[PDB]
Order: structure tokens, then C-alpha cells, then sequence
């Protein structure tokens, strides 16, 4: 199973530069494509590769946009002078060879984004937020919430840490982030998520709960010049301890 | 003029040196061309395009960038394992055949080094008995393993193929079925041996093939002619030499649909 | 483009009938597909048809290519809240040889089915700093509309639905925070 | 298999000293595809042929017009030379006024 293999996952580059992004397709797929997708829309073919050969490139691809494949293996594809409307997902997609009607693997794509100050980059500030005694009491279940705020820009991966281990049950987190100011281009982005239990299991405070967001955002490589800390990806965490009152 | 040729031609010079050309054709009229550089179609004719819309046309081009190039690789992937067997060509003639009343013909042949391999017989790869167990082999894999291609050649020859003649041929009426007129013409040169006189009844750009051209003593036919070939111009028409020799005592016809049942009477001295 | 797939969402209970249209305009020997993308997930195949009148099956999903009317219409029996997702139809051309063409995708929204609302309004403090707080609305039926904030220092969520699977137990919630010290859970929920 | 070339030439319209005319050769019969085909006057090479694309007849074998405009005069000669791996040199056809060249 392994699949389709997509670096950098997440890539933020500052207005003007260029930026590259690799793909290794499945094993010995002859068949390779570069799309690309913006959230709301599908998947955009940019173009094909036939073991080494590239034989089709969409009309409108910019001539900022170049595609090589050099060994008919492994694919990089290079932006030249990024702009912000390039900011979107960018899939690659491998095909086995001699197979019509073939399946396309996608890989995880390299989310692209496009930004004019890397200054106003921000891991998030996490809070964990402890059950009501009314929930406990008037239903026997206990809802911790757990809320990312003030990041910029808007890519997090937020999971629950039961007792050491992911969790998936009980949890729900918002589809979208929401902007902190919806009228401001550089609004920073929230993001909520709630993991419910039994009451009795919150009420136990041997428990463990964490709340783990993880921050895409600037690579070893940037250049930083602020005090704070180079908003590097990162996972920021909140914790908490059950409790019986 | 009933059937549309698409022909392809593929050679294997080296296993670093192979090479895909090919073109469609009315019988002897070529209506497309493909430029190898871009990987396209060349429209050689502006009736080219027959009743079919750009984004078909554009649809079947890359097919065919794909199958040139794929094809290409498969053979030289197989074939770089022994060099001894370079080089080689590989021919490929595909297409149908319109008969009024009938089921279209539908056709995929194959030669290899100037001999018939293997060719589509329904919906099964067919070896051609003197191409031994080289074709036997290459018929299995793709009737065992290329099942997908199977499919695609089925439906181009079978469907796409007779639905674009009739297009093409509707959209080129004119031209196809125009009528032009041979000129004509007698001339002189001794012979190497024998009466040591040859006449040269000559006939030139002529449209459509069908003619006749016989030398006639009175309106009696003249036997022991050397007839030539019918050979092309770059026209699109037709020449033919018919020639008479004599020992020089004391006239050549010329029929063709274009002359509307007159003749040409040449008569020489 | 040449394939149109339904605009969405869809929003439809668990257990309903699920149908996303797909149209598309194609040549020679095509062939349909539909890819599906789980949150927070990269897209995968669900099912396709290499040929006319194949019908593609998947988990309850099915697609039948259609040549006849242009159609490769995505149907699902009954839908689990787990189906919500957002979902692509695709077209191979060049003969089922070529890239695949998407359609602009369409989120379906399952909701749970609440036989037993018990809608309300809890506050919770923070873990570590008890002056912080959020208000949480839970427990509402699956036809209940969460207002909008309509002040830029309150937010509030979209509804979401957490299934806790130990429990066979679904429900509801929408969450509200602010800055504000007089900060008053009755009111961010219009009751 | 190899085949080799049936080579003629002949002229698009009857030959008239001083009066533009075509060149025809035609070289059929042959494989595999690889060929050289140089249109003479007095045994010197014109640079400005065109050729029709490549094609085959039933048997395979490879079929090719090369044409260029020529005027013929009472002197001036005319030939289709053809080279191809089943020649060991050069194969040079002159064009008769009369009765082409290559027969058939
Ligand atoms: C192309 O034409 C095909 C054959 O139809 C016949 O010939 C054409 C030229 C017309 O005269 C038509 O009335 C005849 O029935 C059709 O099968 C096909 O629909 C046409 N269009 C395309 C894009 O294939
Ligand atoms: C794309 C067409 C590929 C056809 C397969 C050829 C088989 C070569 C075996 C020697
Ligand atoms: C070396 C043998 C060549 C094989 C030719 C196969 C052609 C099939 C195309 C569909």
C-alpha cells in the first residue's frame, strides 16, 4: 500500500519566488500527472507524463509553470515567480501502464501557499475547555472543546489525545477554520473541536485529554529577522487532567 | 475512392534510435499527415476534417501522440534485449470500408521486416501463418495481456472509422469526385533494335485513375503495345505511356469519364 | 469543461436515499468514474464503468454509464453519517486512455437522525486559565438552524456531528466564543 | 526482406525546349523505408525537390513521388538517382523525353 509520495506536504513562499515540488509515483506507474485543485473545485490537469515523455501540457499553463520526469520515474514541478492565485493543492496522480480505464492514485498533495509577508505567519495559541457539571449532570456525558486561534495562514491538523493514543470516537472538529476577521485579506484563522465522553471517564482523574494541533508553516530554510520565534511548522498542545469536581 | 488508411511506419535503427511516422488516406490521396515534432495532425485539405468537431478531433490527436510513443517504447523495451535484430520496421495499416448496403469493413494489419505478421480478425489478433512463432507469440500477449488496446482498435475501426468516412467524404465531394482532363500527345525516338522506330502515345493529368489508352490501326485495336503505369503526379493525377513499335510505314485513343464519351483521336504524319 | 456534476451541498439524514447528477460530453470509447475525498483525506476512487452499461458498485454506491442520456448519476441506497464527504465525477478520454476531467465536486452533508433531542446551552472554563471561557450547544435535532453571529467579537461554529461509536450515540453541537468579559452563553445561542 | 527500387521518370506535361515543366520520380517496390533520392540536371544534384509523405502498397512495400519544376532544353539531361541499402552504389535513371526513364 505503499501510495502515491508528495513533498513538501505544505509549502508557504513568499510572493515572487519560486518553489519546487516532487513527486514519486507508485512503482513502475508509466503514467504521471501534476493537477492542481482550489478548495470549492475539482482536481485542474496541468500535465502528463508517459514514462519520460510530456505528452501534454494544459493550454493554459503559465510558462512560469515547468514539469520534468527526468528518468520516468519521480517528477518535480517548478513555479517560477509565485503569485497568490497559485496558492492551491497540488496533486500528483500516477496510472499503471497498458490499462484503460486505470485508476488514477493521487498522492497528498503539496498545499501551496502563496504569501506577501512570511511576518504575518503565526502558529496557533491552543485552549483546552473543561466539561459542564450541568452536561454531566443533565446527561451523564461530559464535552471537552478544544479552540486554535490566532494562526495565519489557515492550514492546521487538530487531534484528540486520549490516554496517549489518538482518539477518533466522540470527536468532531469544524470543516473550515473561520477568519478572525472576515473583512481583512491577513485575517488570522480559528478552529474548534469537540471530544465527548462519558462523564464517569472525565470524572476519573487518573484520565489524560490533549488536545494537538498541528501548524504548517515556514520551512528551517526562510529567512526570519522578528524576536519571536521563526512560526516554523510545529504542533502546539493543551492538556488536561480529568477531575471529580 | 471507399476506404479510409490510417497507416503508421516504425523503424528501429538502435535501441537508442527508433522513429514514428504515419498519414491517413483516401486510396492513393493522402488527406492527413502528422507532425511529429508537436505530436498533431496535419488537416492536409480543408474538407480534412470531415463532419467531425475540433474537441473529437483533438481527442483521437492525443490518442494517437499516446499510441505512437507507447507502441514505440513497448517494442524497443522488448527488443533492446537482443541488438542482434536491429534494424527492423514495423508497418501498421488500419481503417475501413463503406459498401452500400453492407457492414462497414473494418481492418488492422501488421508487417514486420516487409511480411505480413499478424492482423484483427473480429475481436481476435490473428497471426499470419508465415510469420511463424514470432507473430503466434506477439498475438498472445496482446489477445492475453493487451485486452485494453483490443477494445480501442475494436471501436476506432469499427465505429469511429466508418462515421468519420462518411464525413470525410461528404465534406470533399467535389474534389474526390471531379472529373479533369488528360492532355495528350505523340512522339518520335529510334528504337535499340527491332523496326527501329517507337511512337509514344502519351496521356497526363488525368483525374479520376480509370483510362484507356490504346494505339488503333483504322478502328481496328493495335495488339503488341508496351503499356505503362498508371503513375502519379503531384496533383493528385494520373500519366500513362503506351508505345508502338513499328519498322516506319504509314492512331493512339485516349478515354477517360472526363472526355463525356468523346475520345481523343491523336493520328501521327 | 466537459463533465457538470450537481452544485451542492447535499444534505440529506442517515438512511435517505442519495442521488448527485453527473452530465458530461464525450467521444468514442470513454470511460466514467467517482472519486471521493473523506475529510481531511487525499481523493480516491469510489467505482467506475470502462464501458457502456457497466455498472460500477462500491459500499452501496452505484453509477451506470449511461451512453443514451449522458449520465453517470451517483446513487446510494441508504447514507451513513460517515458517507459525507465531498464527491467527484470523472471522465477518461482518448478512448478511457487519457486524464482524468472532474466535475467541481459535490459536498454531501449527512445528518444524524435525533429521536431524542435534549437541546442545550452549557459553558465550559478553561483548563488552565478559569477567567477564559466558551459556550457549547448540543444535543439538538439534525433540522436545527445555528444563527450566525451578528457581532464581529462573537463566533460561532457550524454544527457538527460527533458519533460516539462505544455508545451507539450521535449528536449535535455548535460552539461560541468571545473576548468580551460579559460574555453570556443564553445569549450567543438564539434559543 | 529486403526490396529494391523500381525507379521512373517521366515529366508532368509533354516536354517543350524553353517551357517550365514538372520532374517526376517515382521509386516503389522498396524496403525497408531508409532511401536517398536526389533529382539530377547533368548529373549535379537540384536542391529544390519536394516529395509526397511516405506510403506503402499491399505487399508492404514502399511507395514515394519526388517532383521539381524544370524547363528541359535540346541539351540539358535529366536523371533520378536513388541510393538504399540494397544498392552498392548509386543508381542513376535518365529522363528521356520521349519515353521516361525506368519503363514499366
Ligand atoms: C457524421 O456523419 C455520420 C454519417 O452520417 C451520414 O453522412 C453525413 C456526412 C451526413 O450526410 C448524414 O446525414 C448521414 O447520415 C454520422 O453518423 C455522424 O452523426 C456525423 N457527425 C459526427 C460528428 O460523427
Ligand atoms: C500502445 C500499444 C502497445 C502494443 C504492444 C506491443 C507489443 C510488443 C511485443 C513485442
Ligand atoms: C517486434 C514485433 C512487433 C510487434 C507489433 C505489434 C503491434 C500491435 C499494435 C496494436
Amino acid at each position: 500500500d505503499t501510495g502515491v509520495s508528495q513533498n513538501p506536504r505544505h509549502k508557504i513562499t513568499k510572493r515572487g519566488q519560486n518553489v519546487t515540488f516532487r513527486c514519486d509515483p507508485i512503482s513502475e506507474h508509466s503514467r504521471l500527472y501534476w493537477y492542481r485543485q482550489t478548495l470549492g473545485q475539482g482536481p485542474e490537469f496541468l500535465t502528463y507524463f508517459q514514462n519520460e515523455a510530456q505528452l501534454e501540457k494544459s493550454r493554459l499553463l503559465s510558462d512560469r509553470f515547468s514539469a520534468e520526469r527526468p528518468k520516468g520515474s519521480f517528477s518535480t514541478l517548478e513555479i517560477q515567480r509565485t503569485e497568490q492565485g497559485d496558492s492551491a493543492m497540488y496533486l500528483c496522480a500516477s496510472s499503471p501502464r497498458m490499462v484503460r480505464g486505470a485508476e488514477a492514485f493521487f498522492g497528498q498533495g503539496t498545499r501551496l501557499t502563496v504569501v506577501e509577508d512570511l511576518n504575518k505567519v503565526f502558529p496557533p495559541e491552543v485552549a483546552v475547555f473543561e466539561p459542564s457539571e450541568a452536561e454531566i449532570s443533565h446527561t451523564q456525558k461530559a464535552t471537552l472543546v478544544c479552540l486554535a486561534t490566532g494562526f495565519y495562514p489557515d492550514h492546521v491538523e487538530l487531534s484528540w489525545w486520549v490516554n496517549g493514543k489518538e482518539v477518533h470516537s466522540g470527536v468532531c472538529t469544524d470543516p473550515q477554520p473561520l477568519k478572525e476577521q472576515p473583512a481583512l485579506q491577513d485575517s488570522r484563522y480559528a478552529l474548534s473541536s469537540r471530544l465527548r465522553v462519558s462523564a464517569t471517564f472525565w470524572q476519573d482523574p487518573r484520565n489524560h485529554f490533549r488536545c494537538q494541533v498541528q501548524f504548517y508553516g515556514l520551512s528551517e530554510n526562510d529567512e526570519w529577522t522578528q524576536d519571536r520565534a521563526k512560526p516554523v511548522t510545529q504542533i502546539v498542545s493543551a492538556e488536561a487532567w480529568g477531575r471529580a469536581d | 475512392h471507399v476506404s479510409f488508411h490510417v497507416i503508421q511506419i516504425f523503424s528501429f535503427v538502435n535501441q537508442s534510435w527508433a522513429r514514428g511516422q504515419g498519414s491517413g488516406w483516401l486510396d492513393e490521396l493522402q488527406t492527413h499527415g502528422w507532425d511529429s515534432e508537436s505530436g498533431t495532425i496535419i488537416f492536409l485539405h480543408n474538407w480534412s476534417k470531415g463532419n467531425f468537431s475540433n474537441e473529437e478531433l483533438s481527442d483521437l490527436e492525443l490518442l494517437f501522440r499516446f499510441y505512437l510513443f507507447g507502441l514505440t517504447r513497448e517494442i524497443q523495451d522488448h527488443a533492446s534485449q537482443d541488438y542482434s535484430k536491429y534494424p527492423f520496421e514495423v508497418q501498421v495499416k488500419a481503417g475501413c470500408e463503406l459498401h452500400s448496403g453492407k457492414s462497414p469493413e473494418g481492418f488492422f494489419q501488421v508487417a514486420f521486416n516487409g511480411l505480413d505478421l499478424l492482423s484483427f480478425q473480429n475481436t481476435t489478433w490473428v497471426p499470419s501463418p508465415g510469420c511463424g512463432s514470432l507473430a503466434q507469440s506477439v498475438c498472445h500477449l496482446l489477445n492475453h495481456q493487451y485486452e485494453g488496446v483490443t477494445e480501442t482498435v475494436y471501436n476506432l475501426i469499427r465505429s469511429t472509422c466508418p462515421r468519420f468516412l462518411l464525413g470525410l467524404l461528404d465534406a470533399g465531394k467535389m474534389y474526390v469526385h471531379r472529373q479533369v482532363r488528360p492532355e495528350a500527345w505523340l512522339s518520335s525516338r529510334p528504337s535499340l533494335g527491332s523496326g527501329q522506330l517507337l511512337l509514344v502515345c502519351h496521356a497526363s493529368g488525368f483525374y479520376p485513375k480509370p483510362v484507356w489508352v490504346t494505339w488503333m490501326r483504322n478502328e481496328q485495336e493495335q495488339l503488341g503495345t508496351k503499356h505503362g503505369d498508371i503513375l502519379p503526379n503531384a496533383d493528385g493525377t494520373w500519366y500513362l505511356q503506351v508505345i508502338l513499335e513499328v519498322a516506319s510505314e504509314e492512331s493512339c485513343r485516349v478515354r477517360h469519364s472526363s472526355l463525356g464519351g468523346q475520345d481523343i483521336i491523336l493520328y501521327w504524319g | 469543461n466537459s463533465v457538470t456534476q450537481m452544485e451542492g451541498p447535499v444534505t440529506l439524514s442517515e438512511e435517505a436515499f442519495l442521488t448527485i447528477n453527473c452530465t458530461y460530453t464525450a467521444y468514442g470509447l470513454y470511460s466514467l468514474f467517482w472519486y471521493v475525498q473523506y475529510p481531511g483525506e487525499g481523493l480516491q476512487l469510489l467505482l467506475k464503468a470502462t464501458k457502456a452499461d457497466d455498472k460500477g458498485s462500491n459500499k452501496g454506491f452505484e453509477a451506470t454509464y449511461r451512453k443514451e442520456t449522458t449520465s453517470f448519476h451517483l446513487e446510494k441506497g441508504s447514507v451513513q453519517v460517515s458517507d459525507s464527504a465531498v464527491y467527484f465525477c470523472a471522465l477518461s478520454g482518448q478512448y478511457g486512455w487519457g486524464k482524468l476531467q472532474f466535475g467541481a465536486g459535490t459536498q454531501v452533508v449527512v445528518t444524524p437522525d435525533i429521536q431524542n433531542p435534549d437541546p442545550a446551552v452549557y459553558q465550559l472554563r478553561d483548563s488552565k486559565s478559569s477567567d477564559k471561557s466558551v459556550c457549547l450547544f448540543t444535543d439538538f435535532d439534525s433540522q436545527t438552524q445555528v444563527s450566525q453571529s451578528k457581532d464581529s467579537d462573537v463566533y460561532i461554529t457550524d454544527k457538527c456531528v460527533l458519533d460516539m461509536r462505544s455508545m451507539d450515540f450521535k449528536s449535535n453541537s455548535a460552539v461560541a466564543w468571545s473576548q468580551k468579559s460579559d460574555f453570556a452563553c443564553a445569549n450567543a445561542f438564539q434559543n
